[PDB]
């Protein structure tokens, strides 16, 4: 139940529960498969 | 019979070849493209010179020697002044761009070396002075030379020690950034395409330089016996979907 | 009016509740969102890019040198390097992954170690990573390190090579402050045969060595890290 | 959801554990690629890690002081700590600076807890009861010059009245110009050749103004006011390698100089475990 | 629920009463086994007996206590109690220890009540109002050295401030390493001669920290506080024998020398009643 | 804001009432529970089983 | 009786808080609204009619 | 809601910019009828001028 | 919910959402039409 | 109705009425019936 009017009163958020590493850990332009050659 | 290895990029009127490739980076996985409207802010129509901005400009040379520190350059700073790139640049209000950045070294199979390119967005540097000291705009505004990570300490510059990437972390952690290794022994050249990344939808191109390029030896440069101890680094970059917004009559900025 | 109790711990603040408060700034429009790229969403997104890892802490003040595992020519039998695994301290500490795990109180899971082999493309080498599971001393030979974990690499066209110190423990978390019920193991490296220089080529060559963690991973209890601390104020 | 799978003996062309690192990816290797697994269940989420988590407790963000004494004959209210500001900031601490500058940008809507606690150093019958008002000065606002001005009127100027002892709390949306709030910025104000050099220029949100409504009683009485900060709806983007040297600045990345070595050095060899 | 059925009579080959107790069990036997017996019903679930009943009310665990003094000239807070600890454990206090070791692995979530009292031993003119911190400081934390240090942030460490005289309150989950906490532990930490033996080594898990946020007054002040713990969603493994001996020390089951006969002495023969 | 009116015992704490808490470590996720033979529900469970009395008491 | 907590924040006065109060003055009858030219809702109506600028600054 | 349409070039006889200020009026010129726009979306709803939250606290 | 009788008890209103600066903008008796002559 | 998200929030348990005391007092290999011998 939210007591108040603007949403900036609301308590946290709650859990992305998103979680994606590849932009991160794998941001390659041609596709990379593991247990392939790296350098072909 | 294609390699990650051998590629071709073509960019306006200008191509570039590599037959010694290790694939290329995509910053945050995402290719540059242009200001959709949902998020564009100011009213003005944009100029979108295509062709003539979006070519491949390669700065001046570096020369890689066992003392080398590394070298950083800002973009677009290090641009200011390649062809109708750098007119737009200081010609509109507003500007927007990505790059495709290609750092070329090539040494034969009896070198050892081995560079870090690494592309870090909002590179805010330190003042070696310590407390609030700042660090002037020309010294953060280089132009092509870009700054040399192995220069003596100036005053009102930034300051130039390696292992805390002139602000306060450590080189080793800069692999969280978008980067590719350049080893002589795999590797003779790095590509990384740069999407515009900001918390505004266009900016200053003169007041603000989004990203620094920084190349760094990391296992130092080995050259066989009796062998020149030094190899050139050049670096050559490409804007691509750029967009100016807000011409007038051209900006005067700072020395 | 309703009657009502209060109880036990009213009027208290806990830094870490949850509640509703009323808006300051009634009515206020924010700043429309436009798109970034990178948007992180968990501290575990990150700890699995791999950072370098300060190996050749042997320097007396911070230089590139202690990122750098040197490699001698022709040596034959012995030990490249040697660590424990204490996550969050020693060599591990000012990594990525170090640095995380530092502002957790427990830790579970894979880590994944990798040397990337810088040497000129005419040479050739053979090294074991081995890696030896709490409850043995550091190996001090390769016969000793052979029995555990471990990998033969052999140098090639494929410079990287992806060691993983996959989970080996009775209790299911580990403290990420040294402690000694709860402690990792070793990690150490021997030629498996021995580095070999082509001709008109001399002196060392060295190794890269990463740090990241597996998908495995899990980290709880947030706590204040050891890493940051201060004495006045700042001010602008 | 499996955290490791059964895997068995391998003899294989197809080898996962050899990569090339020169081409910037981790690429994703597990126990199972190199030894012999079991099935094992992860039994967690990862819930805890969520940068809404992360930065969603209060954190210790300023401490001030103002006093209630006889103004009578004071020139400068301001300089006796007839009440005191602070130019908004969440650089000045850095225990939760450490922790933001782990981004690039981050849009969070704040939730300030303010505790004030007072101290009577110097003989007193008693204790008085005091009312603090905390008053935001949005930049282009008149700025409180005495303690009892026109300007605490605040009659647009959101403010707050608590009870020394007690605490205030409240929420604010995200006040920041742009679509975020920039922990770094490499630029400057315009193109000048002594402009200064950071965020210090971009983050202009004005300042918090406290001070005691009361009167003065016989004796003086020193209050310290302390701001939490506690992110909520938190959104970041890009992250950054952490801190490794100590600050010296609001808004600026310098460290200070001669300062020591970060890595610890080994007692012993490579080789020494 | 019947306690007892009706029963008659018996003159039987079958006999429930003679038994072997050399096997190990204990045979159940009832009253109507043996005499005879009239229907009577239970009346009763065995409720209070719960075990989470049984751990499920606030024990006191802990008194420490700090003082709101001048600062001033003190070379170490920690020494002037201008700041305790207490490296957490429930080992302390024998009331609730006795109980718990009744089991020798047990899982709960905790529930802590804090009360703070204060005395002024040597004249005040009056009381003054104190507010408490309480930090947990998880281990491999920066422990607080001073009293206002930059610890007391704790930007990232759970933390409540309360009034001296009030209450504080809170539940933590079971934050236990294992499935279950080891309310005994024959083992060490690693196979060494020396090592320490025992749970001791078991349970680390850091220590509470407490301090009065304000400053001085003109005179001393002392708080003293109590900390209570209640288990809450208790669950208990394998019952042991009770303590009978005294306990000399948090976390080793021994029992003090020449201690005395815990078995009554009857006065009188074994024939006595 | 809807009237209330606070009863006598306000304030008080009484070791065995039983009510909700915040929780000071939001989000944890606690060691899953393996099996462990011998769980003890109730203490009538334990009171069953028989020990030795020391009738003898008299040395 | 039914069990509460007081958060931190009770008690304080925020002059831009929105809540109910007791009216001082039980069930008083306001004068009628008539009509009357010129209403204005919001002040981005007005700010949307010219005025003048003193440009000439110089005196 | 857009902020601004898109519009581009113009050579007319129908003229949005002169007017006769004489008049009392004060005509609805926006950019777009003087110069080149891009279509933008207002996000904003104007909220916090509303008479009763300016005289609201 | 309210809580109270009287309507003067209640929270603040609620945004007019109604907006319109013509009475203040173009009180001209006859119809103005920008890019149409001002004065004909 | 819980106040709050996390579950070491919420109060005490509720009775076990588990109650099975067979593992303490007749932990025996081959069942024993109460009347038949104890050992034959
Ligand atoms: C980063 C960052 C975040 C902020 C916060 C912006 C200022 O927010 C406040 C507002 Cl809008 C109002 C009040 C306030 N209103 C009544 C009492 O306090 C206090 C603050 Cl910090 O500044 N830098
Ligand atoms: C057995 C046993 C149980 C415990 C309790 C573990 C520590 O629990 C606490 C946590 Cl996680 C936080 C706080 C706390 N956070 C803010 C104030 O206090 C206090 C305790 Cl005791 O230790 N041994």
């Amino acid at each position: 139940i939210n007591y108040y009017k603007d949403a900036a009163s609301t308590s946290s958020a709650g859990q992305s529960l998103s979680m994606d590493p590849s932009k991160f850990t794998e941001p390659v332009k041609d596709l990379m498969l593991k247990g392939a050659p790296a350098l072909n | 019979g294609y390699s990650d290895r051998v590629q071709q990029i073509t960019l306006g009127n200008s191509t570039i070849t590599t037959q010694e490739a290790a694939n290329a980076v995509v910053c945050y996985a995402e290719w540059p493209e242009y200001l959709p409207d949902v998020d564009a802010s100011d009213v003005n129509k944009t100029s979108k010179p295509d062709t003539s901005v979006c070519r491949f400009y390669t700065l001046d040379s570096k020369t890689w020697t066992t003392g080398s520190k590394g070298w950083c350059w800002k973009l677009p700073d290090a641009l200011k002044d390649m062809g109708v790139f750098g007119q737009n640049m200081f010609f509109h209000s507003l500007g927007r761009s990505g790059y495709t950045v290609h750092v070329q070294c090539n040494a034969t199979k009896f070198h050892s070396g081995c560079l870090l390119v690494v592309v870090i967005p909002e590179h805010q540097l330190a003042s070696h002075e310590g407390g609030n000291v700042s660090v002037k705009y020309t010294f953060t505004h280089p132009g092509e030379r870009g700054i040399d990570l192995s220069s003596a300490n100036e005053v009102g510059g930034p300051v130039k020690d390696v292992v805390y990437n002139m602000n306060g972390t450590l080189l080793g952690n800069l692999l969280i950034f978008p980067h590719q290794f350049i080893n002589l022994r795999t590797n003779n050249t790095a590509t990384i395409v740069i999407p515009y990344i900001n918390s505004v939808p266009i900016d200053s191109m003169t007041r603000h330089n989004n990203v620094s390029l920084m190349v760094i030896p990391i296992a130092p440069l080995t050259v066989p016996t009796g062998a020149t101890p030094s190899l050139p680094i050049t670096v050559t970059i490409a804007p691509m979907c750029t967009e100016f917004s807000g011409i007038r009559s051209k900006s005067i900025v700072p020395q | 009016g309703l009657p009502t109790t209060t109880l036990p711990g009213s009027g208290q603040f806990l830094t870490t509740d949850d509640r509703q408060s009323p808006s300051a700034l009634p009515n206020y429009e924010p700043t429309p969102r436009i798109h970034i790229p990178g948007k992180v969403h968990n501290l575990l997104e990150i700890i699995q890019v791999d950072t370098l890892i300060p190996m050749n802490n042997t320097h007396t003040k911070d230089e590139v040198n202690s990122y750098l595992i040197p490699l001698n020519a022709n040596r034959q039998n012995e030990q490249v390097f040697g660590t424990n695994l204490f996550i969050g301290d020693g060599v591990f500490k000012t990594t990525l992954l170090g640095e995380i795990v530092q502002y957790y109180t427990h830790w579970s899971g894979s880590l994944r170690f990798s040397l990337m082999y810088t040497g000129p493309a005419l040479s050739s080498a053979k090294l074991i990573l081995a890696y030896t599971p709490p409850g043995a001393r550091g190996p001090q030979d390769r016969r000793e390190a052979m029995l555990g974990t471990h990998v033969v690499w052999d140098i090639g066209l494929q410079s990287t090579i992806v060691m993983t110190i996959p989970w080996t423990s009775g209790v299911q978390f580990r403290y990420t402050d040294p402690d000694t019920y709860t402690s990792a193991g070793f990690l150490s490296c021997w030629y498996q045969t021995s580095l070999i220089l082509p001709p008109e080529t001399t002196g060392q060559v060295y190794l890269l060595s990463f740090i990241s963690a597996c998908p495995d991973f899990k980290l709880r209890l947030m706590k204040d890290t050891q890493t940051i601390s201060q004495t006045v104020a700042l001010t602008e | 959801t499996v955290a490791s799978i059964s895997s068995g003996p391998k003899h294989t062309q197809k080898v996962p554990i050899l990569t090339a690192n020169e081409t910037g990816a981790t690429m994703p290797v597990l126990p199972s690629d190199s030894i012999e697994t079991r099935t094992t269940y992860m039994h967690f989420n990862g819930s805890e890690t969520d940068v809404e988590c992360f930065l969603g407790r209060a954190a210790c963000v300023h401490v001030t002081e103002i006093q209630n004494k006889d103004a009578t004959g004071i020139d400068n209210h301001r300089e006796a700590k007839l009440f005191n500001d602070w130019k908004i900031n969440l650089s000045s601490l850095v225990q939760l600076r450490k922790k933001l500058e782990l981004f690039t940008y981050v849009r969070f809507d704040s939730e300030y807890t303010i505790l004030a606690t007072a101290s009577q150093p110097d003989s007193a019958n008693y204790s008085s009861n005091l009312v603090v008002q905390a008053m935001y000065v949005p930049p282009g606002a008149p700025n409180p010059k005495e303690w009892d001005d026109y300007t605490w009127q605040s009659a647009s100027n959101p403010s707050v009245f608590f009870k020394v002892g007690d605490t205030s709390r409240f929420s604010v949306p995200y006040v920041g110009l742009a679509s975020a709030y920039n922990c770094f910025y490499d630029g400057y104000s315009h193109d000048d050749a002594e402009t200064q050099y950071g965020i210090t220029v971009l983050n202009h949100m004005g300042s918090m103004a406290f001070r005691i409504v009361n009167e003065h009683d016989e004796h003086k009485t020193l209050v310290k006011i302390r701001v939490y900060h506690r992110a909520k709806h938190v959104e970041a983007w890009i992250p950054r390698a952490p801190r490794a040297l100590p600050y010296t600045s609001i808004g600026r990345t310098n460290y200070p100089k001669n300062t020591e070595p970060v890595i610890k050095k080994r007692k012993g060899d490579i080789k020494s475990y």
